[PDB]
C-alpha cells in the first residue's frame, strides 16, 4: 500500500515534464520566446495535457 | 488614410509601425474593416503633405 500510493505521487509528479505536442515544456519560455496573440494556442493543449 | 503596404497589417494581432503606434485592434475584435484605392482623389500631382 505505501509504495503504491508512493509511486503514484511521483509519477503524478513526473507528468509535469512532458511537453503534451507544445514546442517547449517551460512556461516563461513560451510566454517569453512568442508574440502573446499567438502563444495561447499552446497554453491550452498544455492545459488539457495536465 | 493609410499607404497601401500598410492595410494588410491593421489586423487585429499583427505588428506594424501603424499597429504599433498609431492604431492596433484589439485581440477580440468584432466588427469589420473596409478599405479602397484613393489615389485619383488623394493624392497630387508634386505630392501631398497634409
Amino acid at each position: 500500500v505505501v509504495n503504491q500510493n508512493a509511486q503514484a505521487l511521483n509519477t503524478l509528479v513526473k507528468q509535469l515534464s512532458s511537453n503534451f505536442g507544445a514546442i517547449s515544456s517551460v512556461l516563461n519560455d513560451i510566454l517569453s520566446r512568442l508574440d502573446p496573440p499567438e502563444a495561447e494556442v499552446q497554453i491550452d493543449r498544455l492545459i488539457t495535457g495536465r | 488614410v493609410i499607404r497601401g503596404d500598410e492595410v494588410r497589417q491593421i489586423a487585429p494581432g499583427q505588428t506594424g509601425k501603424i499597429a504599433d503606434y498609431n492604431y492596433k485592434l484589439p485581440d477580440d475584435f468584432t466588427g469589420c474593416v473596409i478599405a479602397w484605392n484613393s489615389n485619383n482623389l488623394d493624392s497630387k500631382v508634386g505630392g501631398n503633405y497634409n
